């Protein structure tokens, strides 16, 4: 449940997400009818003092039955154009991504660990 | 006689009848598919058939933490760290599409719920996923693993110092000064461990249950 | 906030005595065979219930008497006899009460 | 709103209501007939009756000697329990405590009276209602009825 | 006194006609039930045939609870699971004297106890041969699916893969609200035991366990004729053309004891 605020980590090789900085990426809204966001949900990061397009694939809400429970909220950078900001994802990415509604064949492309 | 959580029904005023169909059904699944016996504590490996695969299954191994519902619809849930992420899943005993249950490892564990683990070192919940089975005797008692976890910093999920929660594999001394426990003891309600209105009683229904479960068999 | 004005006695009167407001009369009176007085048919009757109670303190009294302390409960049975009444061999092993009046006939 | 409710409340507190059981409990088993308010009467029926089975589970038990020393402030009494109580109601299955109606309170609050008592005690018997004979005219024709089935 | 007293049936019933009593009142009921049981031998009603725009009449159940359900694409669906106890038909009530637009039927089930009710109430069903019912509902069916009053109504008369309506009076929440009547509409039915005449179906339901509820034949647009296929006055296990079976599930509903389901 990627809630206003909502800490978040940035699991991405982008330059903004991948270099470090003082204050955490921080997510205050979703690009979603209802306010709250879950895996595969589109919002915007504020990372490095410039604003990317991102893709929850984690989250540590409570989940339904038969499905894994993260403990922590990871996000994947999107580009304007549509493409991943990051050509890789290091963090296991769930396969539900594949037959959720919405474009996602880009972002499990780049993802390495399924889970 | 291990007799399943599950099959005990919950106090109430539902009909009777309706757990005697829904016993009726699992134990026709059961024969379908073999649940083995475990307890919180327990590492298990459970074959589930994946929907979003085609003809492929899945197999997870974690610690039995949680074991909550009754009758067919009953779940438990299994816990591991999986690529230094932890992961719980929540499994239906009688959901069709669990291929097969396999109990890795039978043991239990100090406390009847682990979710004080999240709050404990990631090596205590950190279970190899290809592990094999360990040896196992059936006619025993599940070992019994007297471990005590030790905690991280004070911020926990839920206040586990608290005599409520009774949790007996904290290593609370470590992170916790006597002074400390006090003030968490300041809950006792000492009373509750004599009240006889919170107290249910289900031994004259297990014993029916042992006989209509091995009947069916 | 105060009235606009007084309430004429005719408002008050119809408000008083209307039935919502009037003392019900209740068909729940019964007769005690054993006193011959009054009762509800889900009250006890009480001319003999004085008796009881009352009995029951000066067997409580003969009680206290015989115990002469505090935290004396006996461990064994109790029994009460009247005199007139003897111990039997079922009566060994409990504590006796010992009442100066005869057996009363209520009481067996 | 008092749906569903399974509880009474009363005392200042939860731990007052175990306390003021408490009490009660030790009053009624030292006496073996104590009048007092209806609804607290209810209440503490339901304890009674557990009472007795814990001293039909044994002295030895470590969990009724606890029980035991808890509910009763009288340390007298715990010998009582096992050695008179207990052996009392050992044909009994249950029902162990009789509670009836008694007249309201006439102290100008009218508080519901109700009198418990642990059967087959022996304090003189209580004025309890009898049903009935068959001789009654309606009996004696529903006898007929019987005759004839 | 000569004023009015009050009384109870057990006042003047002494410990061992009591006892008489109840086992009269259970020969009784039972009795009655019997007579009952063949609708088709007790003088039926001239049988029509369906034609379209016909409606039929509707049974009360009781609330019994609810229960998980799996169907054989993996989907877990909760149900609700109603019993249809002692459902006859009571009343009927002609097209002119109810309403010109169609005929009403009145079906009461749950049996009650005689003790504590009207004189008037059991004077009716004494005339209708059946012991009281807890409630009285009226449905509207048309002059062609009229059933004669007696008629014991079971829950086949629904069959699974139909949606049903259902309507009952809403949890009252006190001073605040509730104890009204709704109704919840498109609910489809999973599947139908036969032998504890008990019907599941999809979705939540209205009041609190154990509460009665009325079921009739789904009013909405795209389910206008689905009676045609189904027993059209009603299900008659009297006739015993073919013995039903005991449980009966819907082609999507996976069974209980069938093989584990692979996404294949
Ligand atoms: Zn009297």
């Amino acid at each position: 449940a990627v809630q206003k605020m909502t800490r978040v980590r940035v699991v991405d090789n982008s330059a903004l997400g991948s270099t470090p900085y003082h204050r955490p990426p921080r997510c205050i809204h979703v690009y979603n009818k209802s306010g709250v966001g879950k895996v595969g949900d589109q919002i915007l990061l504020a990372i490095r003092g410039q604003k990317k397009k991102a893709l929850i694939v984690g989250h540590r809400m409570p989940g339904s039955r038969m499905t894994p429970k993260f403990d922590s909220n990871n996000v994947v950078l999107i580009e304007d154009n549509g493409n991943p900001v990051g050509t890789r994802i290091k963090i296991p990415i769930p396969t539900s991504l594949r037959r959720r509604e919405g474009e996602y064949s880009k972002v499990l492309a780049i993802a390495q660990n399924f889970v | 006689r291990f007799l399943s959580p599950e099959f005990i029904p919950p106090r109430g005023r539902t009909n009777p009848l309706k757990f005697k169909i829904e016993r009726k059904d699992m134990l026709d699944r059961r024969k379908v598919l073999p649940i083995p016996e475990f307890y919180v504590g327990s590492i298990l490996r459970v074959t589930t058939a994946d929907p979003y695969a085609s003809g492929k299954t899945s197999q997870f191994l974690g610690i039995c933490i949680k074991r909550s519902g009754n009758g067919l619809g009953a779940t438990f849930t299994l816990r591991n760290t999986i690529e230094g992420q932890g992961v719980e899943i929540c499994f239906e005993l009688y959901n069709p599409r669990i291929q097969e249950i396999q109990v890795v490892k039978l043991e239990k564990r100090l406390d009847d719920n682990l979710l004080y683990l999240r709050d404990a070192l990631p090596e205590y919940s950190t279970f190899d996923v290809n592990m094999k089975p360990v040896p196992q005797e059936a006619c025993q008692e599940v070992p019994v693993n007297k471990l005590k976890v030790k905690m991280k910093p004070k911020p926990w999920s839920k206040r586990w110092e608290r005599p409520n929660f009774n949790i007996k594999g904290i290593r609370f001394d470590l992170a916790l000064t006597e002074e400390q426990m006090k003030e968490a003891q300041k809950w006792n309600k000492p009373w509750i461990e004599f009240d006889m209105m919170r107290e249910y009683d289900t031994s004259k229904i297990e014993a029916a249950l042992w006989e209509e479960i091995e009947a069916s068999k | 906030a105060a009235p606009k004005n007084r309430r004429t006695i005719e408002v008050n009167r119809c408000r008083r005595r209307n039935p919502q407001k009037l003392i019900k009369i209740k068909n729940n009176i019964d007769i005690c065979p054993e006193c011959g007085h009054l009762k509800q048919k889900h009250v006890l009757c009480g001319y003999c219930y004085e008796k009881v109670r009352q009995e029951t303190t000066k067997i409580r009294q003969q009680i206290g008497a015989q115990e002469g302390g505090p935290f004396r409960a006996p461990s064994v049975e109790t029994m009460v006899l009247y005199t007139g009444e003897k111990p039997s061999e079922k009566d060994q092993g409990k504590r006796i009460v010992e009442r100066n009046i005869k057996r009363p006939s209520w009481f067996t | 709103i008092s749906h569903g409710r399974v509880y009474r409340r009363l005392g200042l507190g939860p731990e007052s209501r175990i306390h003021l059981l408490r009490n009660l409990l030790t009053g009624l088993v030292r006496h073996e007939r104590i009048e007092a308010t209806w609804a607290r009467a209810d209440e503490m029926r339901g304890y009674a009756e557990k009472l007795i089975d814990y001293g039909k589970l044994g002295d030895t038990n470590e969990r009724a000697m606890r029980m035991a020393d808890f509910w009763l402030t009288e340390k007298d009494l715990i010998p009582k329990l096992f050695k008179v109580l207990a052996p009392r109601f050992q044909g009994q299955n249950g029902n162990y405590t009789r509670m009836l109606q008694i007249p309201n309170r006439k102290e100008q609050d009218r508080a519901k009276m109700a009198v418990i008592e642990y059967k087959g005690n022996y304090l003189p018997p209580l004025p309890l209602p009898h049903r009935d004979s068959n001789l009654t005219l309606l009996n004696q024709l529903l006898l007929g009825l019987q005759q004839d089935l | 006194l000569h004023s009015k007293s009050s009384t109870w049936w057990d006042e003047h019933l002494s410990e061992e006609n009591l006892s008489f009593v109840k086992q009269l009142v259970s020969d009784e009921n039972k009795t009655q039930l019997t007579s009952k049981l063949n609708p088709l031998k007790d003088e039926p009603w001239p049988l029509h045939p369906w034609e379209p725009g016909s409606f039929r009449v509707g049974l009360i159940a009781l609330k019994l609870g609810m229960m998980p359900l799996w169907t054989k694409d993996g989907q877990k669906h909760a149900v609700t699971l109603l019993q249809v106890q002692d459902c006859h038909v009571l009343k009927y009530t002609p097209k002119e004297d109810h309403n010109g637009k169609i005929a009403a039927l009145t079906v009461g089930g749950k049996t009650v106890s005689r003790f504590y009710k009207p004189d008037s109430r059991l004077e009716f069903y004494r005339d209708l041969g059946l012991p009281p019912k807890q409630i009285h509902k009226i449905f509207h069916v048309t002059d062609n699916a009229v059933i004669k009053p007696g008629t014991p109504l079971y829950a086949a008369h629904f069959r699974p893969g139909q949606y049903v309506d259902v309507t009952a009076k809403t949890i009252g929440k006190g001073f605040q609200m509730g104890n009204q009547n709704r109704t919840v509409y498109g609910l489809k039915v999973w599947r139908v035991n036969t032998k504890h005449n008990i019907i599941y179906v999809n979705g939540s339901v209205p009041g609190h366990k154990n509460c009665l509820v009325k079921i009739k034949d789904s009013t909405l647009p795209a389910y206008k004729d689905s009676c045609k296929n189904l027993p059209f006055p009603t299900y008659f296990p009297d006739g015993d053309e073919e013995e039903l079976p005991e449980d009966l599930f819907d082609e999507s509903v996976w069974q209980p004891s069938e093989p584990s389901i692979t996404f294949a």
